[PDB]
RNA sequence: CUGCCGAUAAGGUCUUCAAAA
RNA sequence: UAUUAAUCUAGAGUGUGGUAGGGAGUUUUGGAAUUUCAUGUGGAGCGGUGAAAUGCGUAGAUAUAUGAAGGAACACCAGUGGCGAAGGCGAAAACUUAGGCCAUUACUGACGCUUAGGCUUGAAAGUGUGGGGAGCAAAUAGGAUUAGAUACCCUAGUAGUCCACACCGUAAACGAUAGAUACUAGCUGUCGGGGCGAUCCCCUCGGUAGUGAAGUUAACACAUUAAGUAUCUCGCCUGG
């Protein structure tokens, strides 16, 4: 499993920030990267497939949102967590 | 985590067997916290396996990393004097978190105190014990719960407006519909 | 499915023999046709609940 | 007649947690005369226990200590 | 007009003068009872028994055949209808 | 005024308020909350002017951040009550905006229409009187 | 306590009615 | 209502703290039982059926005792049960991994529901390539029954059932009941978390069942897990 603590650290824009949608999309992305390596690792998995498809969804959607209010800090996440592509 | 092996090696000679449960120890186990070893003994096992009759079992307490069960267990099989081993990781089996939990561990001990005091009254010395209460139920209710009983959160509110308020009470329900007999 | 007879008397072994063999006849003429999974299932659930039910009255 | 006494002991007891060789002369008494895990009605243990019992029977039945089908 | 007795397992919409009371007690039935009786008594111009009394001429007995029980029990004889096939 | 149970309304705010009084009504149940809104405020002053609910309190928190409103059902001695049926007009996707000519009349003038024109909620008799009509919110009779 | 055991041309009546005694 | 400029946490998420699971995949391991073969004892049937006959058997069968090989499925536990969105999931272990319940003086501050098109999964049968094949058995052969039997019964029996990788995308895929949200008597069970502390039992918050009034229905019946009072969104129906 990832450390979850350490990826949260990182990615907070001030303590006790533990429920932004910065540390949410950090968090996303960790384990998107531990997903697809689980994932190419069996291919047959179809239920990881499930959660790896949801979590990439909601990553999308959250995303969305961050663009729709308060544009630039949107332009500051994408280029900080390489995402888009 | 915390592993633990039950080792099965043959029953040839006691202290040459504790060298062969040293030598499966040392070799493997690439990385490892301390490794407690045991001996639960001789027994006689109930289904012959490797047409052997008698084995000794050893139990090993270590912890480390997810790496030392591989090696360890692919050379199990191909030493011929190790007959079963098992790797029950004590992080799941059927109940470990709780376990760990603090507050259940003191609780077990109140219940080991109480019922040990249960059990004697009953196979009391010579004299009859009467209640023989067991598996019966028990008396009143605790009175502890009735009294550290949980409060919800009642979230208090503060009247703002109001309006035609006069608390009339109408709790006159299922009233009488006759009222007082008469004729034509 | 070993009883011994006690050398006491015969009839009383006979009389335990009787119980540990309709038990065992049960699983030997279950494992006799083929039934679906389905349908194994389903008379799984059908013996249960005549035992069931059966206890209750009996309870 | 019958009996009501049966109730879970590892409850009454707040034990918590089956080890095979913790309990290993407790957990034959739950084995039936022909080495088998006695249902709820003789073994008497709620369900989520006759659960962690079985589990652990089962093991040691791997580990070989308890017999399959004789006594 | 029709007058009751209920006792907690009753549709009150059906009685019209209800009057809360027991029903499964062979005192307070008859206490009750002949309360109803003894205003017709006295309409009937005929002296009463337990109505406008003191403590002394209430007093009743407890029919034979601690505290007396008024529970009910003999729920075992309450099976599923029969079914199944 | 104290709760113990937590208050959830529906997003749909004039249903929202008509569920909950057609239930009560059914059911035989008298005092009922639900979170406040100004529409929903409004509605219910009007109500009360009218002479179908009893009792109408708008609360608050004890932090100002939250307002819930706990009516009350008007029932007569015998226990029947004064609303009779309930149905909006002006649901969600489709908003009923009608003219002053086509102001509707409910029973006869017998219940009330509930119609936001311009200065908040307001009856139809009012809204014929003033000749100025628009958002029609449910038929109450 | 489980053998065997198949078929049956077409179209058809019959409720007249309660006005009422 | 829509647009824009902002504030708040109750909707929905995140973290910490408790926590139950046959949730999934990959790699190893185990015992009964069937079949075949090997070695003993043994001596005339075994097998099958409504009754029999093909069939197997003095080349020593059935049976009994031991051993070896191999494949498939995982008794009891096992339920007036648990998990998953559905299909489905039950010998043991390791690794990887998904979702969920309860309490939150924490955080973001409407980020939410539905979803045409699109993508993913999807019982069994079937297909293509390469392995595997103990048992069973579509197709097929024979013996019966029968007026006839290409069927029900019996003896054999290939594909297939199994594994890896590629497809097929249909089922009474059913709770014959789309998802989400708020409200509406009660009683009896059972499962999980939390509070108390022998169990048992009491309360709170949820999941899964039975009974049951208002209410609904053409009736059967549903009835807090609605087919009840209402709203949003999608799919679908218009006589045989
Ligand atoms: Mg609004
Ligand atoms: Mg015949
Ligand atoms: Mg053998
Ligand atoms: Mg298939
Ligand atoms: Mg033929
Ligand atoms: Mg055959
Ligand atoms: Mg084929
Ligand atoms: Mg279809
Ligand atoms: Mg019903
Ligand atoms: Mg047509
Ligand atoms: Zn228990």
């Amino acid at each position: 499993q990832i450390d979850k603590n350490g990826i949260i650290k990182s990615a907070q824009l001030h303590d006790k920030d533990v429920g932004s949608i910065q540390v949410q999309v950090s968090l996303l992305t960790s384990q998107i990267k531990q997903l697809t390596d689980h994932l190419l690792a069996n291919k047959k998995d179809f239920i990881s497939k499930r959660g790896l498809y949801a979590k990439v969804s909601k990553r999308k959607r959250l995303l969305k949102y961050l663009k729709h209010n308060d544009l630039e800090a949107y332009r500051n996440l994408v280029k900080t967590l390489n995402l888009r592509g | 985590m915390q592993y633990n092996i039950i080792l099965l090696v043959d029953g040839s000679l006691s202290l040459e067997q504790a060298n062969q449960v040293n030598e499966k120890q040392q070799q493997t186990l690439t990385n490892v916290e301390g490794l407690q070893t045991e001996y639960l003994g001789l027994k006689e096992l109930a289904y012959p396996i490797k047409k052997q009759l008698s084995a000794h079992y050893y139990r090993w307490k270590f912890s480390g990393d997810n790496q030392s069960t591989k090696d360890f267990k692919r050379t199990a099989n191909i030493n011929k004097q190790v007959l079963r081993e098992l790797i029950i990781n004590l992080e799941r089996e059927y109940g470990y978190l709780a376990s760990i939990n603090p507050k259940k561990q003191q609780l077990a001990l109140q219940k080991r105190a109480k019922y040990d005091e249960i059990i004697a009254r009953e196979n009391n010395p010579e004299n009859p014990d009467v209640p023989v209460t067991s598996g019966l139920a028990s008396t009143q209710p605790r009175l502890s719960r009735t009294e550290k009983a949980q409060k919800p959160k009642e979230e208090l509110w503060d009247v703002v407006q109001k309006m035609g308020n006069f608390d009339s009470v109408q709790a006159n329900p299922y009233r009488p519909r006759f009222k007082r007999f008469n004729a034509e | 499915p070993k009883i011994e007879v006690k050398n006491d008397d015969l009839e009383l072994a006979l009389k335990k023999f009787k119980r540990v063999s309709l038990e065992i006849r049960r699983l030997a003429q279950r494992h006799e046709y083929h039934l679906r999974k389905g349908m194994r299932l389903r008379e799984k659930r059908k013996i249960a609940q005549k035992k069931r039910r059966k206890f209750r009255n009996m309870v | 007649f019958k009996r009501s006494k049966k109730y879970c002991r590892f409850c009454a007891i707040g034990q918590l947690r089956i080890d095979l060789i913790d309990d290993l002369e407790a957990l034959k008494r739950f084995l039936s005369p022909y080495a088998k895990i006695n249902p709820r009605r003789i073994t008497g243990n709620c369900q989520m226990h006759q659960r962690h019992v079985a589990k652990a029977l089962k093991r040691a039945r791997y580990l070989a200590l308890v017999p399959f089908v004789k006594d | 007009p029709v007058v009751a007795l209920c006792n907690t397992n009753t549709n009150p919409e059906l009685v019209d003068f209800i009057i809360p009371a027991n029903n499964h007690q062979p005192q307070s039935t008859c206490l009750l009872m002949n309360l109803l009786a003894d205003a017709v008594a006295e309409a009937k111009a005929m002296p009463t028994m337990f109505a406008y009394k003191p403590d002394e001429e209430i007093q009743i007995e407890i029919p034979q055949k601690k505290q007396i029980t008024s529970q009910r029990l003999n729920i075992t004889r309450n099976p599923e209808v029969l079914t199944r096939e | 005024i104290t709760t113990t149970k937590p208050i959830k309304a529906h997003f749909d705010p004039v249903a929202d308020l008509l569920t909950k009084i057609n239930n009560a009504r059914k059911a035989k149940l008298m005092t009922v909350t639900t979170i406040a809104s100004k529409l929903k405020i409004a509605i219910l002053e009007i109500l009360v002017k009218e002479g179908y609910l009893a009792n109408f309190q708008v609360l608050e928190n004890k932090s100002k951040t939250k307002r819930i409103v706990t009516f009350n059902l008007k029932y007569t001695q015998r226990r029947i009550p004064s609303i009779n049926g309930v149905k909006q007009i002006s649901k969600p996707g489709l908003r009923i905006y009608r003219p002053f000519e086509k102001l509707p009349l409910v029973l006869n003038g017998l219940g009330i229409a509930i119609i936001s024109t311009s200065d908040g909620v307001m009856t139809d008799k009012v809204a014929r009187l003033k000749k100025i009509g628009g958002e029609i919110l449910a038929y109450v009779w």
